[PDB]
Formats: structure tokens, C-alpha cells, sequence
């Protein structure tokens, strides 16, 4: 108590602080392939 | 506050994103409007001025993009909640003065009772450099010192301290109260009227005399507690340099465009 | 207040300009639908640029669903002030009546007795034994609250369970042998105790 | 209008289905109570 | 889930180096940059 404790010992979460998650990224990817599903079906019956 | 601190690489690829509704929106319409229409849905839904309705599977993309718009309002509005909502000296158990630097130098006034309280205490020792060698004359060098921001905190007595917080927005009175004494008088061993005065003491303690002086000299004044904006003002200036653009490019281009359908 | 007056100097001119580019339509009225338009917004070439303006009203309302969780979350209040409370002096002009009581034959009661008899005629109707007489009687609302040696109730106020039993405000503390050679001993040793905090340590 | 007209205006509006229109004092009066519309939904948010 | 998100992305903390597990100390130029690690000579961990 007499000498250890500076400001890690107060640790407070550092979370972030704007934010850059991963998401419509992976989205996109199905989003465009879904027209890839329809568009291919070209009705020439 | 500020302006957008929301990492314009981001609102920039917002941007293109409608840009990207707009291509999809007019390149899809021919699998069965191509001109002025899909720009204004894109601006219906994506502004969410009008959600609703206005070609199957073009159409489910579409309500796909209005519920990555939907996520996207409530992740900035979560935002704008998260960093409007979300995240000192307390004493002498501070790092700061128990390890006290030159970052945060104190002081008093030489030949007072404080330094009295400091000179008695043992654990005080690394605190004498910065409070025996950098003290005052008077206590409002010391409340200049925090308004010209020369000094970081001050010790000095509660009641004057209390009171010039509830003058003016440069104080506030933190941690507890350290040395708790007594406010006596300077009497003499041989003064004879220690008696009667401290049986009027006890009459100003009971009769509330105390209290009295607490009305009369103690009990008066206040600051407030932070309780039409800077964005808001960002807002109203930006907005008006943008209706200002807009409508000086509105008659260019309506110019230009009826004399096109004048041919 | 004043992003009142921002809202109306910004909606004429919107109005307004609303105005001219019905004007410009010419080659459906704005008096009726453009307004109400304005209303459906904040809470066709220019529609687009006023659905950017909608997406704005929109971020007006986001801001001030953060104020108002500024406001109602960062409300905690009491009832008593005190003795100027005319609750403690006028019992009976005030229904229900109040309801005090206190440990007989103490200072306080010397001091209200210095203060008010009468308020001591309200009192020795809720006289009482202990201090768990007291903590009953505030678990059980029998009696309201409570004037003694504050110290006692700053003690043993955290010492209740849940603490909703809130004493005579935030501390504020009403009532504000001989011949022996002892004392000079006494004191220069509470001076000492004082000054080394060991008293802080018994606290 | 005063038969099953603005029930299903109220359930519009109050609802917010739509927000948007379909003399002048009662319109008014109406968009006053959207505006309580949309400050309840704030709050309750 | 504007009351889930924000319990969320507020209630993230990370780090990057395992410790002596990691190839960054054991084979610190097959990433780029070569990883920079020194210690005061003749000691203890030195030693080990």
C-alpha cells in the first residue's frame, strides 16, 4: 500500500472510443449474390 | 459539442453507399423510371422521408438496404447516446501528493496555523518541499493563483473556501474536512474571562447565536450546475450554407433544363 | 428556449424557399400541403432535399433522446428542511399530524424546552425508551423522523437496512470536576489525537 | 369523415404508420399532438 | 436491440500478445516488422 499502486490498478474497461465492426461486410457479400440467385433465371421457357 | 466525430472515412463510404442503392435501383428497373425516379426513392427511403412503397427481387434488396438504413440510425443514435452519456484531487491519499511532483506544485501562506498542521505531521515529509518553498503572503494570491491556473488545489480553510465556490465558477471545495479543530480565541492563561465568554459560547451553541451568524453572514449565495447548442449551431451553419448552394444551383440547372426542352 | 426561435427562423425560411420552387413547378399548394409536409418531417426535385432536411429533424431527435437521458438519470430529493418546517410546529395544521418522539430527560430535550414547550407538547406524545424503539417506529412508520444527538443517527443511519430512512437532511445538525489539574493532560492529548487522526481511525 | 375516417387518422398518426397528411386549427392541433406523439416515444425509448 | 446494442458495444477491451507462445518473439522476422524487444544484460530472465 505504501509504494505499489498507480493508474493500472484503476483499470477501467478500455474499451473503444467511430467504431469499425466487421457487419455489412460480411452482408454485402450475401446481398450482391442474391441477385446472383434471380437474375441467372432468365425465363426463356 | 464538436462537429461529427464519427470517422469521416465512414460518412464517406455512407455516401457511396447511396450511390451504390441508386445503381442498383436504376440498373434492375429493365428486368421488369430510368431517368430522375430511382435517385428520389434512393433519397425517400435512405433519408426515410417515406419507408414504404414506390422487380421482386430488385425490390427485396431494396427493403434489405432500408434495414441496413434502420440498423445504421439506431448504431448512431446509440452512438449519440454512448458519448453524450459515458465517461481528480480528493486529497491527501492522492498519488499526487502523497508522491508529490512538480506537475502539481502547493502552497500557503508562511507563518500561518496550516503550516502549523503540516509541521506536526510526520507523513507530510516529501510534501514540505512544495509547501515551505513556493508559499504566499495572502490567500488571494493563492485563489489568483487558481484563476491565472499557477497552482492546482489549495488547503486553506473550509468556510472561505465554501463561500468563494458559491461566488464564482474557478472553486470547489474536495475532500474532506483535514485537522478538525476548533475556531477559539487568542486569551491569555491569566485572562480571567475565559469563563463568562465561553458560558455565552454555550449560549450561542444552544440558543443558536451560531446559526444566527450562520443567516446573517454564512447562508447567502450559490452557482449553478449546468442546467441552442454548439452542434446545434454547427447544424444551423451548415444547413444554411447548403440551402444557400442549393437554391443558387436550383436556378442554374432549372435554366438549363427547361432551355433543353425549349429545343 | 432559444433553439425555439432557431426551429421557427429556419422553418420560414424553408417555407419560403418551398415557396419559390412551387413557383418554379409553374412551368401543390403551399399553403396547405408544404406545411403540413414540414410537420410529417420533423416529427418533385426539392423533396428529395427536403427529406435530407427530415433525415436532420431526425438527428435533432436523436440529440435530444441523449439530453433527455442527460437530464432524468443524472432525480433524488427530500421533504424536511427543519425546524422551519412549520410540520415540527404546526403538527396539527397538517394532516396527518407528526409524529416525532425522543429519549427522555436528554439535551435536546433541553434545548427544544429553551425553544419551544409546546413543541415538547407535541413530543411527549411519542416518548420514548431506545434507540430500536426508534428503529422500529421508522420501520413501521410510526414515528416520522427524528431529533437527537445527530451523531447517533449518522451512525446508525447507515447501519439500517436498505437505508430509505433519511435523518434531518444532508447532516445539517440543529443545536449547533472542577479543579482538577487533569484537563491541561486531557486536552494537550486531544490536541495530539487530533493532530495524529487517530480518532479518524476509531471512525 | 365522421363516420370511420379518423379513427384510422389517429391510428395513423398515433401509430405512426403514417405521419404525413390527410380545417387549418385541427390540423394544427393534431400535428401538436404528433409532436406529443414522437416526445412519448423518445422518453419511452 | 437499441437498448441490446447498447449493452453491447459499451459493456470492447482486447490485447495482442499471448506471450512466448506467439512467433512474434520466436520468429520475429517472418512478420514485418521484426519485433523489438530488449533486456538489461546480465540478469535473471537472462539467464532462463
Amino acid at each position: 500500500t505504501l509504494w505499489l499502486t498507480g493508474i493500472c490498478h484503476n483499470e477501467k474497461n478500455e474499451v473503444m472510443s467511430i467504431d469499425n465492426m466487421a457487419g455489412v461486410f460480411y452482408m454485402l457479400a450475401a446481398a450482391m449474390a442474391l441477385s446472383l440467385i434471380t437474375f441467372i433465371w432468365e425465363h426463356l421457357f | 459539442s464538436f462537429m461529427q466525430p464519427f470517422q469521416s472515412t465512414l460518412w464517406l463510404l455512407v455516401g457511396l453507399s447511396v450511390h451504390v442503392v441508386a445503381v442498383m435501383l436504376y440498373l434492375l428497373d429493365r428486368f421488369s423510371l430510368t431517368l430522375s425516379s430511382a435517385m428520389w426513392f434512393s433519397w425517400r427511403v435512405l433519408l426515410n422521408s417515406g419507408i414504404g412503397e414506390g422487380s421482386f427481387s430488385a425490390r427485396i434488396l431494396g427493403m434489405v438496404w432500408a434495414g441496413f438504413a434502420m440498423i445504421i440510425v439506431a448504431s448512431y443514435t446509440a452512438n449519440l447516446a454512448a458519448f453524450l452519456v459515458l465517461d481528480r484531487i480528493t486529497g491527501i491519499n492522492d498519488p499526487r501528493l502523497r508522491n508529490p511532483s512538480d506537475k502539481f506544485i502547493y502552497a500557503t501562506v508562511k507563518q500561518s496555523s496550516v503550516d502549523i498542521y503540516f509541521r506536526r505531521q510526520v507523513e507530510l515529509s516529501t510534501m514540505y518541499r512544495h509547501m515551505e518553498k513556493h508559499n504566499y503572503e495572502s490567500a488571494a494570491e493563492a485563489i489568483q493563483a487558481v484563476r491565472d491556473n499557477k497552482l492546482h488545489a489549495f488547503i486553506w480553510d473550509s468556510a472561505v473556501l465554501e463561500f468563494e465556490a458559491s461566488q464564482k465558477c474557478d472553486l470547489v471545495t474536495t475532500g474532506e474536512l483535514f485537522f478538525r479543530s476548533g475556531f477559539g480565541i487568542g486569551m491569555r492563561k491569566d485572562s480571567p474571562w475565559k469563563q463568562n465568554v465561553s458560558l455565552s459560547i454555550l449560549k450561542s451553541h444552544e440558543n443558536g447565536f451560531m446559526e444566527d451568524l450562520d443567516k446573517t453572514w454564512v447562508r447567502y449565495q450559490e452557482c449553478d450546475s449546468r442546467s441552442t447548442f454548439e452542434n446545434m449551431a454547427g447544424v444551423f451553419m451548415l444547413v444554411a450554407g447548403g440551402i444557400v448552394a442549393g437554391i443558387f444551383l436550383i436556378f442554374i440547372e432549372i435554366a438549363y433544363k427547361r432551355h433543353k426542352d425549349a429545343r | 428556449a432559444s433553439v425555439w426561435v432557431m426551429m421557427f427562423v429556419m422553418l420560414l425560411i424553408v417555407s419560403a424557399i418551398a415557396v419559390f420552387v412551387f413557383e418554379y413547378f409553374s412551368p401543390s399548394f403551399t399553403i396547405g400541403k408544404a406545411i403540413w409536409l414540414l410537420w410529417g418531417l420533423v416529427f418533385t426535385t426539392s423533396k428529395i432535399m427536403v427529406s435530407v432536411w427530415a433525415f436532420f429533424a431526425v438527428i435533432f431527435l436523436a440529440s435530444y433522446t441523449a439530453n433527455l437521458a442527460a437530464f432524468m438519470i443524472q432525480r433524488f430529493v427530500d421533504q424536511v428542511t427543519g425546524l422551519s418546517d412549520k410540520k415540527f410546529q404546526r403538527p396539527h395544521d397538517y394532516s396527518p399530524p407528526f409524529r416525532f418522539g425522543t429519549v427522555p430527560n436528554g439535551s435536546t430535550e433541553r434545548n427544544i424546552r429553551n425553544n419551544y414547550p409546546y413543541m415538547h407538547q407535541y413530543m411527549t406524545k411519542f416518548n420514548q425508551k431506545g434507540v430500536e424503539d426508534a428503529l422500529v417506529s421508522l420501520k413501521t412508520g410510526k414515528l416520522d423522523a427524528f431529533i437527537y444527538d445527530a451523531a447517533v443517527l449518522n451512525y446508525k443511519a447507515g447501519r439500517d437496512e436498505g437505508c430509505k430512512l433519511v435523518t434531518i437532511g444532508s447532516g445539517y445538525i440543529f443545536a449547533t470536576q472542577k479543579g482538577s489539574p487533569w484537563k491541561r493532560q486531557i486536552d494537550l492529548a486531544l490536541l495530539q489525537f487530533v493532530g495524529d487522526g487517530e480518532m479518524e481511525e476509531l471512525e
